[PDB]
């Protein structure tokens, strides 16, 4: 009954670009947003998707030395489709 | 052309009943293997003896759910004609300039029969453009019965509903006046031309509704209409404007005759 994921980790690659990883929930799920953006930052959030195959994404193009807060979160269909609650860090490069 | 402002009303604003209680919107296409998703179905209603499909939720999308990507035939940006509709193509841009069209027509997936929104009260969908592809991604909790329908989300430039560029996370040019949804983006104009009209006040927003029927029954010509509603509203279009009504106010004539008299 579970949607939100777990075990949330962030590694820097480059200054400006970072390797994330989670592992699954119990429901089954079909997209996996991922959201990165300024912390307490008045900046934009931004989004993109990696398919229920995978439990990993790689962030680019950020500033660095900046943190951002980073954000995953699953879309599933149950009786319905809907998006579960998210799991999140903060990492600065 | 003598059209009545209730038949305007109908094209821009109006719904078809079906024998159910939910209604279809007006994408009213064809003037004269799915793949569809879990809680969605696709809906014929006639319209003048000539079939017209909607996509509708079954039973229930959330907020933020994104389907896709869309999939079609790839136009490359020369070859679409003009005086044309191109009701399901999409714009793909790349390194902030038009690439090239993506045609739905004929695809055969479901996503390719997903009217587009005349204005945002009937909108629960917003277009995104990531990779190169396009995606669907609900803006509003979409209810069972609801009609599924699209319009430019915002990371589109838009002046008053039309689509001008690929809004920047910095490039400069405009897409032709002759491209992609033109109808769609016709009536979006004219919705949100009205809608901007009453925000600023009543007297003005009547001058406008008047002044668009007057345009839309030819009874005042397009650099007419052009200065008479920068006059009235105190408000400069951009330059796109005139050609781009040259170019597609005769779709939304032709469509608006396109009526059967009950029986």
């Amino acid at each position: 009954v579970s949607s939100v994921p777990t075990k949330l980790e962030v590694v820097a690659a480059t200054p400006t670009s970072l390797l994330i990883s989670w592992d699954a929930p119990a429901v089954t799920v079909d997209l996996y947003f991922i959201t990165y953006g300024e912390t307490g930052g008045n900046s934009p959030v931004q989004k993109f998707t990696v398919p229920g195959s995978k439990s990993t994404a790689t962030i680019s193009g950020l500033k660095p030395g900046v943190d951002y807060t980073i954000t995953v979160y699953a879309q599933y269909y149950y009786r319905g489709w809907y998006v579960g609650s998210p799991i999140s860090i903060n990492y600065r490069t | 052309f003598n059209f009545t402002e209730e038949e305007l009303s109908f094209v821009l604003y109006g719904a078809i009943a079906s024998p159910e209680h939910p209604t279809d919107l007006q994408h009213a296409i064809s003037g004269i293997s799915l793949q569809l998703p879990e809680g969605l179905c696709l809906m014929q209603t006639s319209f003048g003896d000539v079939p017209h499909f909607g996509v509708f939720c079954s039973d229930f999308i959330a907020k933020g759910v994104r389907f896709g990507p869309f999939r079609g035939r790839v136009v490359n940006a020369s070859e679409v004609k003009a005086h044309r509709d191109n009701s399901r193509m999409w714009e793909i841009f790349e390194d902030g300039h038009l690439s090239h069209f993506i045609d739905g027509k004929g695809s055969g997936n479901w996503m390719s029969y997903v009217n587009c929104a005349r204005f945002p009260k009937e909108q629960n969908l917003l277009a995104v453009q990531h990779q190169g592809q396009i995606f669907y991604e609900s803006c509003r909790d979409i209810q069972r019965n609801q009609e599924l329908l699209v319009w430019y989300g915002n990371g589109y430039e838009k002046f008053l509903g039309v689509p001008m560029n690929l809004r920047v996370t910095s490039s400069g040019s405009l897409p032709a006046t002759c491209g992609a949804r033109q109808l769609s983006k016709l009536k979006r104009f004219l919705t949100t031309l009205q809608q901007f009209g009453n925000d600023i006040s009543p007297e003005i927003g009547e001058k406008v509704r008047t002044l668009v029927l007057a345009l839309v029954n030819s009874t005042v010509t397009i650099e007419e209409f052009h200065c008479k509603l920068q006059e009235a509203t105190n408000f400069p279009l951009r330059p796109f404007v005139i050609p781009f009504l040259k170019a597609n106010l005769p779709l939304l004539q032709r469509e608006l005759l396109h009526c059967a008299r009950a029986a």
